[PDB]
């Protein structure tokens, strides 16, 4: 009963319907770092400008 | 004009002047600690971005 496949047919990505668990940590990786706390708040202008040695602006 | 106008201008000078020199030091030491440990906004040398790592299946599995 075994009819040939056509071409392109044997090079089709298809699916399997398996029982094993998707691996959880397939890279075995570290946890990441912890991430520079991120910049909040309304800009300020610099009190009392740039104090740049006699500068007052 | 008369001796308190000098006593209170000199009073908001000498204010500001001490304001600037706390606000100085200040400055000169998060400057070290961030330099220091990397932890800051300041210093931030550039890392490779990870938008750049392709993770397609590759020929091999084991990758
Ligand atoms: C058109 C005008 C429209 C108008 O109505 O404007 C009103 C406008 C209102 O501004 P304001 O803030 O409400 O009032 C001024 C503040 O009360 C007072 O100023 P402030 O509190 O706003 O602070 C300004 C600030 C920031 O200011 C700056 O960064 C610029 C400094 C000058 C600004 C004012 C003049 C600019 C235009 C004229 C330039 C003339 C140059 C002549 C060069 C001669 C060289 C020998 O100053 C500082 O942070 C430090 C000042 C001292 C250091 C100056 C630079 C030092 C390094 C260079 C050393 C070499 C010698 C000194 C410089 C050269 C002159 C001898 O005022 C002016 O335009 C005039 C301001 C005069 C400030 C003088 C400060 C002293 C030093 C300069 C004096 C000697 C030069 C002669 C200047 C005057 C004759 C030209």
């Amino acid at each position: 009963g075994w009819v040939r496949p056509d071409l392109g047919e044997l090079s089709k990505v298809t699916k399997v319907k398996t029982d094993r668990p998707l691996p959880e940590n397939p890279y075995h990786s570290r946890a990441r770092p912890e991430p520079n706390p991120e910049a909040e708040g309304d800009l300020k202008p610099a009190k009392h400008g740039s104090r740049l040695f006699f500068w007052t602006m | 004009d008369g001796p308190e106008k000098n006593y209170e201008k000199t009073m908001a000078i000498l204010q500001i002047e001490a304001e600037k020199a706390e606000l100085r030091l200040k400055e000169l030491e998060v400057r070290r600690l961030m330099r220091a440990r990397g932890d800051g906004p300041w210093y931030q040398y550039p890392t490779i971005d990870k938008a750049l790592i392709d993770h397609s299946p590759k020929t091999t599995p084991d990758n």
